[PDB]
């Protein structure tokens, strides 16, 4: 058709992206966001520590 | 949850939206005039 | 400024030091570079090959050992160097080819010794090739 | 032509979605940094 | 008697190209000439006769279509 | 409601659910698209600094901020089967555009006056060539008053046009033919890459319009 | 030719190209001065707190 | 009649395309020029003569080619 | 006089691709201007006169071209 | 009349040749541009500012390319 | 419907021409981006941006030629 | 409609110089990582998939160009 | 017909334009080649598949004018 | 046959233009031959084979272009 | 066969554009002759017949052009 | 004879594309001999015969075009 098999590649087009791009932008997210939890309870060891 | 706060949005943003005013003024006088129809 | 100044230095004896000189060959990694005068300030790391040395004497060769051909807008040409080709008494085909012969043998002993072996039987090749 | 139905109503959209934008997310980015600045401190 | 006056022209126009590349030669070797010039001062004296006569061979070699396209037009 | 306005309505519409219902209690952990919002702000605030900066970037940057959520929202929605290109017609970016430009000059001729036409003798360029630059300038202005929509609108239809088109040739891929082996199933290999071309191309594009509209303000703000 | 990666530096590279002169020298030029500076008696002996001073190598 | 205006129009045209060669000749010229006058300031002023000379000569070349399309149109 | 218009029109087409080498010279110009200043910091302010009035005429010669292909045309 | 049109195509086409010049220009614009970036990463907030104006240049000469071929047509 | 059909499709060709240019061009930009990272790894953070801006640009350029071809196409 | 369908053949034709370009580039591409990794072998990892995107882009251009040509014969 | 297959013939022609690219990539694949392997012999084991690989892209950009043409004449 | 052999003939001439890239490529390999062996004599052994490989398969593209051509003729 | 004629010159006039290759390909050739000369002097001699192989091969590319010209015209 | 006359001067303008070639050779192998002679002045014996050789050699191709638009236009 003139227009499905647009349809059919962008399953396709989904699976590649979940494959390659979805991993790694996981791994970019939750890095940073172990990186500001850590560094948030850090300062607050830090404050705590101070008080102490 | 969600509060509106004031930031400026004529104050510093005036000469886009005069800019745009002009543009849509052009158009609606264009409209009977550069349409060939 | 008239004319150049050639800084010619050796660790045993120093050769020149603020002579007037004309047009000397400084081979570089890429080649060697005929400065007459003055000339704009340049560093190069010389390679092993012919310094050939123009005075209103002769023209004497000087197979040099290395250094750096460094340039200053006074025109001072500083060539820090190490061994010299005194006219043509240094010449000996005998050592320089059992020399290379020899280290032939040891040019793939132990990595940096292994590489550095080729490039001593290299700068023989040249000594070979000034030998004339 | 056409033009009288997506030009202006367009300029009326982007007018909106940047005062909406402007007034409420961008506020919230602002309040987020200054407080972990401020618990960070 | 048109046609072939016509053809004549579009001869001369197609030939016009000749003296793009004796411009971007003669432009090249002024270049290098300035490039050798400024690495090294003392050697004006030399360089500037032969990048003259170079200069001067582009410019034959261009000036050579150049009056190609000129018969082509008056001749 | 034509089918821009329900377009339109519906990029409003997803466009406010991924951030005031993205936050299910407005935490201060800053979950996963929380941070990715975080992302977005800080590289469009240091697009802001870096090219605009040294006074007022702060001011100027929330327009940065939203045209680039809208050309983001835009090119997000452009190639899922049925996604029209904002009713197809793509002169939205042509305006967007041109007002921008109006918008710059009159900032230049608020802020500098007849100072603006300074602008076109930046260093040197004395009075034997100062026509030919001011000429220069003033022709390049006027092509930056249409390079932006003629980009990103000229991509956008561009993609959507290789997208037709290539499903239209196509339409026997096993349909009747006896050769549909993979050699027959390259043609959806190559419309696999062009998805993904256009969206790498969309992505970079509207940090193409980004950047080009902060050294435009930098241009009109500071005169050099 | 690669005295840096499957060498060592500089350094080494000119101690031994003029040391291919050097010992290829006629008797003539065959001198006290270079007689001295073709012999080398230089141990690497690092140091303990610094280096673990593992042993006397040569330099 | 027309048939030669119309090739004199096109032949105009291909002359025109001559200016691509000044165009990039001029750029190589003065881009040696910029990275000369950088390596050593002190060349600047013996470099500028002969860099603008050598420029004058391409735009004389390109103004040539110029001449020729005009000398066909008019 | 149908052909006296076409082949203004064709003229003009082809006329108008001296931008091409306008665009090609101004960047050169520009590529070793970028060079000698990131090699050569303090070379800025004697290099950017020369550099802008080199850039600008070469772009002047693709006007030129856009000239001819608009008397091509009107 | 239809062969104006006709040639007024072709014209159209011929005019778009010359963006090929832009956009090589644009490139090698940014080529140099990372070379002194990679040269000198200090002078990079100094450098970009231009270099988009370098880019605008060329990008306007690739915009009269079109803009001349889009006269052609309409 | 028959010479402007045919010179709408050469003109398209014409156009088509131009895609050269921005292919060379993102090519010579991912060329002195490859050379800028291989002389000091450390700046590939800073010199990725700008690089795969200009690459983005000239894939513009290109789909304006394309552009151009598609109007003369549909 | 034997001219529309001869202009149809010579517009693929000359549409098809596209993949000069998309050739030129992949090579230029490949021209720059082999020179960079032979500068430094130790960047080939990080170096890799850049070379790799580029020649992506440059064929993606070509195929442009193949996919207008084949349009221009099919269409 | 007969302007048809003129046509195709004429297609069929210029479509091995496209070789022109393949031939100059090999062209500058090889320089590099060559280049590097003379930078350090090490790194030839490492360097010398991408070449290939790179020659084998660009002959495959030529062959398919090569077949595209080859289509215009069968 | 008037019109066929006429769009044959010049359908030759213009396949007739893949051998200016072939000579190219073999001219820009041979280059960087003599640029590698001048730089490191000992290099020169390994790579002549290297460049005679290169210019062989540069030359497969000319003649490529050659047999085109030649199918177009006879 | 009077029109046959008439192509037969048009295809020879485009088929001579291939010396253009040769040309500048043997003269890249001399070039990077005169650059390994002045880097190393010692290896001129070793690059005499491996250079001069070289522009043999790339001029074989402009006499297959002739060959061709000479083919479409007698 | 007129439409045949008309094709011969139209390939003998084409034919004269060589002198593209000829002189950016002879110019750039002149650009190669003068950067020589400036970084190496002590090259000049060993130099000039072979620049004056490549010269000829590259004026070989613009000499044969030369010759062979002159037989075409008689």
């Amino acid at each position: 058709n003139d227009e499905s098999i647009l349809l059919l590649t962008f399953l396709g087009f989904t699976g590649l992206v979940a494959k390659y791009l979805a991993p790694a932008y996981k791994d970019f997210a939750d890095a940073r966001m172990k990186k500001v939890s850590d560094v948030l309870n850090a300062s607050r060891n830090k404050h705590v520590e101070a008080v102490k | 949850m969600l509060k509106r706060f004031p930031t400026p949005i004529l104050k510093v943003y005036w000469p886009f939206f005069v800019a745009g005013a002009a543009v849509y003024y052009g158009m609606s006088k264009a409209a009977d005039l550069s349409s060939n129809t | 400024s008239s004319g150049l100044k050639l800084q010619f230095a050796l660790p045993h004896e120093t050769l020149y030091s603020g002579s007037e000189v004309t047009q000397v060959n400084l081979p570089a990694k890429s080649g060697r570079i005929g400065v007459l005068a003055n000339h704009v300030p340049t560093v190069e790391q010389l390679l092993p090959g012919v310094v050939e040395v123009m005075e209103g004497s002769n023209s004497k060769k000087f197979f040099i050992s290395g250094g750096f051909a460094t340039v200053q807008p006074d025109s001072q040409l500083c060539v820090t160097a190490i061994e010299a080709f005194p006219l043509e008494s240094f010449s000996q085909e005998n050592i320089k080819n059992l020399l290379a012969e020899a280290k032939k043998n040891v040019s793939s002993s132990d990595a940096r010794e292994a590489a550095e072996a080729a490039i001593q039987v290299e700068v023989l090749e040249n000594l070979q090739s000034v030998l004339k | 032509f056409y033009f009288m139905n997506q030009l202006t109503y367009g300029f009326l959209l982007m007018i909106t979605l940047l005062i909406l934008f402007s007034q409420f997310f961008l506020p919230m980015i602002l309040r987020l940094y200054v407080s972990r600045l401020f618990i960070s401190k | 008697m048109q046609l072939v006056l016509a053809a004549k022209y579009i001869g001369a126009g197609i030939s016009t190209i000749g003296l793009l590349g004796a411009g971007i030669g003669i432009a090249i070797v002024f270049a290098a000439l300035i490039n050798g010039v400024s690495r090294n001062p003392s050697i004006k004296d030399t360089v500037f006769p032969m990048a003259i006569l170079g200069f001067a061979l582009s410019e034959a070699t261009g000036l050579f279509c150049l009056m190609v396209s000129f018969l082509l037009l008056f001749g | 409601l034509t089918t821009f306005s329900l377009y339109t309505i519906i990029v409003l519409l997803v466009i406010t659910s991924l951030y005031t219902l993205t936050n299910n209690n407005n935490k201060i952990i800053g979950s996963r698209w929380l941070i990715s919002q975080e992302a977005i702000y800080d590289t469009i605030m240091n697009m802001t600094k870096g090219q605009i900066g040294g006074k007022n970037w702060g001011l100027y940057f929330p327009m940065i901020f939203t045209l680039f959520m809208f050309i983001f929202i835009a090119n997000l929605i452009s190639m899922i089967p049925y996604s029209f290109a904002l009713s197809a017609h793509l002169v939205f970016i042509i305006s967007l555009s041109i007002v921008i430009w109006l918008g710059n000059t009159i900032l230049g001729l608020y802020k500098h006056g007849w100072v603006f036409f300074s602008l076109f003798v930046p260093a040197g360029t004395p009075l034997p060539l100062v026509p030919l630059l001011v000429i220069i300038e003033t022709l390049s202005y006027f092509a930056r008053a249409i390079s932006l929509g003629l980009r990103l609108g000229s991509n956008i239809l561009a993609g959507h046009l290789l997208m037709v088109i290539l499903a239209g040739l196509t339409f026997n891929f096993m349909l009747i033919n006896l050769f549909t082996l993979v050699f027959g199933f390259v043609p959806l290999a190559m419309i696999l890459a062009i998805m993904m071309l256009e969206f790498a191309i969309g992505i970079i594009q509207g940090y193409v319009w980004a950047i080009l509209t902060a050294s435009y303000l930098k241009d009109a703000v500071y005169l050099h | 030719s690669a005295w840096r990666k499957a060498g060592i530096s500089y350094a080494a590279y000119l101690n031994v190209a003029a040391q291919a002169i050097r010992s290829s020298l006629k008797t003539e030029l065959q001198t006290a001065s270079v007689l001295n500076r073709s012999q080398t008696d230089a141990f690497y002996t690092q140091y303990k707190n610094g280096t673990a001073a593992s042993e006397p190598t040569p330099i």
